[PDB]
DNA sequence: CAAGACCAATCTTTACACTTGAGTATTAAAGTTACCTATAGCGCCAAGTGCGCAGTTTTT
DNA sequence: CAAGACCAATCTTTACACTTGAGTATTAAAGTTACCTATAGCGCCAAGTGCGCAGTTTTT
RNA sequence: GAAGCUGAGGCCAGUUUGACUGGAGGUGUUCGCCAUCUCCCUCAGUAAAAACUAG
RNA sequence: GAAGCUGAGGCCAGUUUGACUGGAGGUGUUCGCCAUCUCCCUCAGUAAAAACUAG
């Protein structure tokens, strides 16, 4: 059953208690006021953040929650979606013999608000929420949108670091997912995607995947709703190809089943870091030169106690990113395990790196009591 | 092996479905049709395409993708080793290297064709078959010959059982014919034509001449290869004709291919579809050890050598079953050479399947192994117990009555080692499951040193469930706090009441409700107390006595052929009143036959059971000071432990509770002497006093959900555990059929 | 810069209106839909049991 | 200038070679194929019957 | 208009009389910093989703 | 390099002191000589296939 969201539905599980004032006293739902959104900057990236107080977040949180997991999707969307993952999305391409790799230039900035109201109107019953002066779908698209002050001439704008961002990201594009994934299909290639990364592989022996005719077919495509491919990170190899460091390989013809591990620039960092462990060299230089995790002066909890909190902290900060690598890889293992198409001599070196940082996190946590 | 992998996306119920690791024996089993028959049509479909035939496409799962894809992964190891070697020049190994291995071995240089070669490599062929949103169908590999080749190294038969046919074996034919490779090709027809008549003519040519008459009569068709094949055969053989002839039919196909198959280097995948169908279950398990028979008298290993011996790989055979017998046989005559497929549905209705382990290290297990502990393989919920009273009180029929939901749960008791190597989680199924076990086994209460101590199995619990002391922070920190919490649970000394009969201040309720808690997530749930200590508490008391008046009145007879005289014979004898002990003892006795007695005998016997049950009543709240009391010993009679969990027995080792010891003899040999035989755990006395419980309050109560509620009043623990059993039941049904 | 290819549902199946046999400007009622769900670790509070709402990698 | 998508047959179906159960560098014989066709209005020749070999439009 | 992309500075080396560019090597390669083997500091600021807690 | 295409000339009209460009109009239009209604001469040279001989 297509899932439906009325007015009862609005107003006792999404609203409950943050929008009670507005559905009792029939006013208008506003839109989300520049005081209630923050603006940092990432290198040229620029991100919008709510604060959590505003009732705005906890719509937002529980619209992710109960109505845009419920929408169908496209099984090439890898992710922001249950059970997606990096790795899924590289996967499918073992089986194929030349790579290409292609980006979207502004994925999010580019989504026309007028797509997202057509995509959710058929999921959203057609009725008014207040009166007869604002619809419950254009009360629910307050919730989701927002105008950049910034750049007022696009007006209404999905930004990056909401709570409900990426799912509609993948609601919108679920058109050009499917219709990419029928010409691809049609083309005899494999296609997948990863928020905006395009991975399309070709198992058999052609050049289609190099020639022009397959970039200026995509970029028709994703002409129809208005986004561009990035140029600059266009990619096209042969049997092999080394995306942000994973790397597939697959040099055989005739049904051959390539291998997927990663390359030493993923591993520089982690082996660095127990090499440096093993040198004796203190947990403060480990963080700050290679990890850049550091505890800023400002940001002391209590005044009671400085030199114990700061290396009680370091030492947090240590046993985590430990965690977390280790994680990682075993992540890697399991989707091996699962699919068996992992490198095997990569498969012992991971184990040998697995064994070494446990017995490092034990020698932490043992050092830890002395 | 012959097939590493089959992967489903996007196609009938599959969403996406991977099945690899196949053994020898695949059993497929779980709830009817909600993804074998699709499996089935997956499997038919792919190899009807391999073959170019027209065949309808199969239907996509949901309608927002464009595509559903099928790939098939073959092993082609032993091909490869078949055909690299320098001694087979044969015409069919060149065709065989040209067609599957070259394009891929030409690629490579010099070094990684020899690293190839040398190493203990395995090969594999992948062929990815794609579903198109306007019925097209597009392969991964462009070139026909090699689908057909593939179809031929590996081919596909299909065995249904409901509707076989016991007249028609041209499958037979059409199989043997092509399993052994004869070439033919080079006798020729005109050259066998003119020899076989030749022969067989009584006069040379006679035959001859008259089968020139019928040829020059008939118009005929050229013969097929096949047709060839077929008619050399079964004229050789002496013989051409052949629920127990379903049986019979079945039998022969599966030793003709493993009996065949041994010189050949094609490996067939065989598919039978509910192999025991009208079989007696004897027959069925015959069938199953006549497979194994012929399976291993042709099987060489380090041992078994000799002419006769191959080492040649097996055919892979599934069979989907619905009867405990044929899984049973297989697991135990395969050992590690079987697998056990279950079949379940997703949340969002899609197919899901499952391995199930069913290969135990322990040979006791598996000699043991029968029919009830096959049968656990298609519950839909488990409710793993201790002991024969817990079966005994779960498996009530007029306690499952008002619980429909907790019928749907089989209730299995299972020792540590059958637990260990039985148990979904260490099967990773999904089949839920819970293991209801006492708070005894993980910590024994020393009233001496007024001490608890730490059982093995609560160590081994706290090392499964400290995961995080390897691991990174999160949410986990409470968990962290409960399992600080248990380890001073050892230091912590806790003093007695009653030389050791009752806690002063603690309540164990709620360290059990602590350990529930923590460890709801390992499906272990454990019950404050016992079984007969969970039926005998406080609400429940009036009942009891009521049974026991009831065991009493109506249960009891008189131990004499002639009841007049010898009632007043002991009516004169005893007092009633000061010697009413040995009255009734002489008097009554329990018996099964209730033979008719006389309305003075009758009403003698009434007015006596009245007073003894007075009597009774008197000396029961006389004897104890406190309900509590009674309760506690009440549980010690029937062989319960109190709240510092001794039984009796172990107190009378121990040698503590001396009184109380010798108060609950008192009144064994004295009062209570009728319903000693009753005492035992095993003596039935669950399902009497549950059956007389629930009666009674029937009668009590005429509405069904008030019957519900009064029954949970009366054993909250009980009724809990049933109810959390059922709600879960509930929650894995919309899991599955929601 | 610039464009053919711009999801799949949305409840579904059947079907004349006017005055009884021919007819020259634009969908729909209705039977079934036909049954759904609050709240999963954390915080508040009774105060330690029970109820209500400081990781890794990838996109960026 | 410059490129992915470079027909469908070609006879077809089956199939191990070496010394009897395991094997690390490249298709084919064979049974059936399995049956086909000269020369259509005009010219030569017997000499007016019979036999042998000066259009339109569209591509352009 | 094709954006290419990055947070702001303070030494030292290379190009500059006075300011700008990098701070393991080997090997191969589709030349992509792409792959594989061996062995600079400071100060800001750091939103969201998803997978993963070997066995 | 993008070929666009046509056979070589001899008057007369339009652009040129001395040689180059066209030889019904109306109407509409995707502006294509595209569609619809009404009403210059000479001399070369001209391969093949295919359809069509109302009913």
């Amino acid at each position: 059953k297509m899932i439906l969201v009325d007015k009862v539905f609005y107003e006792k599980i999404l609203s409950v208690e943050s929008f009670k004032e507005n559905i009792i006293t029939q006013s208008a739902i506003p839109k989300i006021s520049n005081k209630e959104v923050r603006l940092i900057s990432s290198g040229s990236k620029i991100f919008y953040a709510i604060n959590n107080t505003s009732p705005h977040s906890h719509v937002q949180l529980r619209l992710n929650r109960f109505f845009l997991s419920h929408i169908p999707l496209n099984s090439a969307a890898k992710a922001f979606v249950r059970g997606g993952s990096y790795l899924k999305y590289l996967e499918p391409h073992i089986y194929g013999s030349s790579y290409c790799r292609l980006d979207i230039s502004s994925f999010f900035n580019n989504i026309s608000f007028d797509d997202v109201k057509q995509s959710l109107s058929p999921y959203i019953k057609d009725e008014y929420l207040i009166g007869t002066e604002q619809k419950l779908i254009d009360a629910i698209l307050n919730s989701v949108g927002y105008e950049s002050p910034i750049r007022k001439d696009k007006g209404m704008i999905i930004p990056m670091g909401f709570r409900t961002s990426p799912a509609i990201s993948n609601i919108v594009f679920r058109k050009m997912d499917l219709l990419i994934q029928d010409f691809c299909a049609k083309k005899g290639v494999i296609y997948s995607r990863y928020a905006d990364d395009m991975l399309f592989s070709n198992p058999r022996e052609s050049k289609l995947l190099m020639s022009d005719y397959f970039i200026d077919e995509i970029s028709s495509l994703l002409s129809i709703m208005g986004f561009n491919i990035n140029q600059s990170k266009y990619i096209s190899r042969e049997k092999e190809i080394s995306i942000n460091g994973y790397v597939i390989e697959n040099k055989g013809g005739n049904g051959s089943i390539g291998t997927i591990r990663l390359s030493k620039s993923k591993l520089n960092t982690v082996l660095k870091v127990t090499h440096a462990l093993a040198q004796n060299i203190p947990y403060k230089n480990i963080c700050n030169k290679y990890i850049k995790v550091r505890l800023k002066e400002k940001n002391i909890k209590y005044e009671s106690k400085k030199d114990e909190f700061e290396k009680k902290y370091y030492r947090d900060q240590l046993i985590n990113y430990l965690g977390g690598y280790r994680s990682y890889l075993i992540s890697l293992v399991k989707f091996h395990s699962e699919y068996k198409c992992v490198n095997s001599d990569f498969i012992i070196q991971i184990n040998g790196i697995l064994n070494d940082i446990q017995n490092h996190i034990q020698k932490i946590k043992k050092n830890r009591r002395l | 092996m012959t097939i590493e992998s089959i992967r489903v996306k996007n196609l009938l119920s599959f969403d996406d479905v991977i099945l690899r690791d196949f053994r020898d024996i695949n059993c497929i089993i779980g709830r009817n049709n909600v993804g074998k028959s699709n499996l089935l049509k997956v499997i038919r479909y792919f190899y009807a395409k391999l073959e170019n035939k027209k065949v309808i496409p199969l239907d996509f799962h949901t309608n927002y993708n464009a595509v559903g894809e099928i790939t098939f992964t073959f092993d082609t190891t032993r091909i490869k080793k078949i055909v690299t070697s320098r001694k087979n020049n044969g015409r069919f190994h060149k065709h065989i290297y040209n067609t599957l291995f070259k394009s891929s071995s030409v690629k490579l240089n010099f070094e990684e064709l020899i690293a190839r070669k040398n190493s203990t490599n395995k090969s594999f062929f992948s062929l990815t078959l794609t579903i198109c949103k306007d019925d097209s169908v597009m392969w991964s590999v462009d070139d026909p010959k090699v689908r057909s080749l593939l179809a031929t190294l590996y081919p596909f038969l299909y065995i249904e059982t409901r509707h076989i046919d016991l007249y028609d074996w041209n499958p037979i034919w059409k199989l043997i014919s092509n399993l052994n490779s004869f070439n033919f090709d080079d006798v020729d027809h005109d050259e066998l034509v003119n020899f076989l008549d030749e022969k067989i003519s009584s006069r040379k040519g006679d035959y001859k001449k008259y089968i020139d008459r019928v040829v020059s009569v008939i118009d005929t068709k050229p013969y097929t290869y096949k047709e060839k094949v077929i008619n050399y055969i079964k004229v050789a053989i002496k013989g051409d004709s052949f629920g127990t002839n379903s049986n019979k039919f079945l039998e022969t196909l599966l030793h003709l291919l493993i009996t065949l198959t041994r010189t050949e280097f094609i490996s067939p995948i065989v598919y039978i579809d509910e192999p025991e169908v009208g079989l007696h279950p004897k027959l069925a398990e015959s069938f199953v050890s006549n497979l194994n028979k012929i399976y291993s008298k042709f099987k060489k290993t380090s041992e078994l050598s000799g002419p006769g011996r191959y080492k040649t790989p097996y055919p892979n055979i599934f069979y989907s079953t619905h009867s405990p017998s044929i899984l049973k046989q297989t697991i135990k005559l395969f050992g590690k050479d079987q697998q056990v497929l279950h079949f379940s549905k997703k949340k969002d209705g899609s197919t899901r399947v499952n391995k199930i382990n069913s290969t135990y290290s322990d040979e006791r297990f598996l000699n043991i192994f029968s029919d009830n502990e096959a049968r656990l393989f298609f519950s839909e919920y488990i409710v793993f117990v201790e002991g024969a009273t817990e079966l005994e009180l779960f498996r009530n029929l007029s306690l499952l009555n008002l619980y429909p939901a907790f019928s749907l749960a089989d209730i299995y008791d299972a020792n540590e080692v059958i637990l260990a190597n039985i148990n979904p989680g260490y099967s990773k199924a999904s089949i839920p499951f819970v293991i209801i076990k006492d708070i005894d086994t993980l910590i024994d209460y020393s009233i001496k040193t007024e001490k608890f101590s730490l059982r093995p199995l609560f160590e081994k619990m706290i090392k499964e469930l400290t995961k995080e002391f390897d691991y990174y922070d999160t949410g986990f920190g409470r968990v962290r706090k409960e399992i600080d919490l248990f380890s001073d649970i050892q230091s912590s000394t806790k003093k007695h009441m009653d030389s050791g009969l009752f806690f002063k201040r603690f309540s164990l309720h709620n360290l059990s409700s602590r350990i529930n808690k923590v460890s709801r997530k390992l499906n272990r749930y454990f019950m404050t107390t016992t079984i007969e200590g969970a039926l005998i508490n406080e609400q429940s008391l009036p009942y009891f006595f009521n049974w026991i008046g009831d065991v009493i009145l109506t249960q009891m007879t008189i131990n004499n052929p002639n009841p007049d005289k010898f009632i007043e014979a002991m009516r004169r004898r005893y007092n009633i009143k000061s010697q009413v002990v040995p009255l009734f003892k002489s008097v009554f006795c329990i018996g099964l036959n209730h033979p008719v007695y006389s309305s003075a005998v009758d009403k003698q016997a009434l007015r006596i059971k009245l007073s003894f049950l007075n009597y009774l009543k008197r000396k029961v709240y006389s004897d104890f000071n406190n309900e509590k009391e009674i309760v506690l010993a009440l549980r010690l009679a029937f062989g319960g432990k109190t709240e510092t969990q001794y039984t009796l027995d172990k107190l009378r080792k121990d040698g503590e509770a001396e009184l109380f010891r010798e108060k609950i003899k008192n009144y064994k040999n004295n009062e209570l002497f009728f319903l000693e035989p009753q005492m035992t755990k095993t003596s039935g006395w669950v399902t009497t006093f549950l059956n007389y419980t629930i009666e009674k309050i029937t009668s009590e109560e005429s509405d069904d959900d008030r019957i519900r509620q009064k029954l949970s009043f009366i054993f909250p623990e009980i009724i809990s555990i049933i109810e959390q059993a059922s709600s879960s039941i509930e929650a894995e049904e919309s899991s599955l059929t929601g």
